Order: structure tokens, then sequence, then C-alpha cells
């Protein structure tokens, strides 16, 4: 989905803060 | 230095033509809901209609290479970011009890041939425990996600 695919950035970049 | 690169545009362009089957450099309907349906899912044509339409800006209704473009930077404006941070709770909450509990998280992650251990994922919600009511809730989500 447009929506969806933008959330692969959020998994990606975003969860990469965690450590 | 926030000014976009050549060189950046051509490692999302080569991802870009996976979802695109067709190779007419449009993505159709057909394409994406044809790819979400491996997702286990089942939409139905007026919900795509309007996902697909608020980004149309051709009015063609498929969306181009420049269209994609404008989203992956749009994460910078974080526009649509609010409706995938709602959405994403009703993806990661499976339960639906309004709360996402500790078993809930692995099975997600398992799906996509992710898995951590119980110290990591056991120290997470003890980070994220905002309120201490031992769940994390829509409150405790999205506020954990508004941090500068
Ligand atoms: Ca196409
Ligand atoms: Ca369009
Ligand atoms: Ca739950
Ligand atoms: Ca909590």
């Amino acid at each position: 989905m447009d929506v969806f695919m933008k959330g692969l950035s959020k998994a990606k970049e975003g969860v990469v803060a965690a450590a | 230095a926030d000014q976009l690169t050549e060189e950046q545009i051509a490692e999302f362009k080569e991802a870009f033509s996976l979802f695109d089957k067709d190779g007419d450099g449009t993505i159709t309907t057909k394409e994406l809901g044809t790819v979400m349906r491996s997702l286990g899912q089942n939409p139905t044509e007026a919900e795509l209609q309007d996902m697909i339409n608020e980004v149309d800006a051709d009015g063609n209704g498929t969306i181009d290479f420049p269209e994609f473009l404008t989203m992956m930077a749009r994460k910078m404006k974080d526009t649509d970011s609010e409706e995938e941070i709602r959405e994403a709770f009703r993806v990661f909450d499976k339960d639906g009890n309004g709360y996402i509990s500790a078993a809930e998280l692995r099975h997600v992650m398992t799906n996509l041939g992710e898995k951590l251990t119980d110290e990591e994922v056991d120290e997470m919600i003890r980070e994220a425990d905002i309120d201490g009511d031992g769940q994390v809730n829509y409150e405790e989500f999205v506020q954990m996600m508004t941090a500068k």
C-alpha cells in the first residue's frame, strides 16, 4: 500500500535507534 | 546536509522496480493488490482507491516513479507518518485488546523471520513502560514515537 511501503522505512531506520 | 544526492535515488530506484512487476515504470492497482494479497490480506477496491487517490497528483489512478520518490522523502515531513503510526498499532496489536502484550509482539516478528532473546524483549517493554500498566497502549505507543 502507498502507506504500507512507508512503514518499511520506519521499521528500518526507526528500529535502528534501539541499538 | 539534507540535500538529496543522485546516488541515493538509485538506491531506492532498484527497490522501486520490484513492486512495479509491469516494468512500465508505473504501479497499477492490480499490481499493488496482487502483491499485497501475498501479505495474507483481502482489501477492497474502494479501500485502495482512498489510499492511492490521496497521493495521485496526475489523477491517472497510478503511482509514477516521481510520485513514489516524493513519498520516500515525505518521511522527513512526517505527513502520512501519522496515518502509519496509528495504522501500525492495528497490525502490531493482533489481539485488538487495545493493549499490546509481550506474547503478541514475538508473533509478528517470527512471521518475518525475525527473533530476539527474552531479555531483549523484556528490557524493551521496561523502557517503553511509561504508565506502568504492564502493557503498551495507544498513549504509550504514540508518545514513545514522538521523541526528539
Ligand atoms: Ca505497471
Ligand atoms: Ca498518479
Ligand atoms: Ca494484544
Ligand atoms: Ca505500559
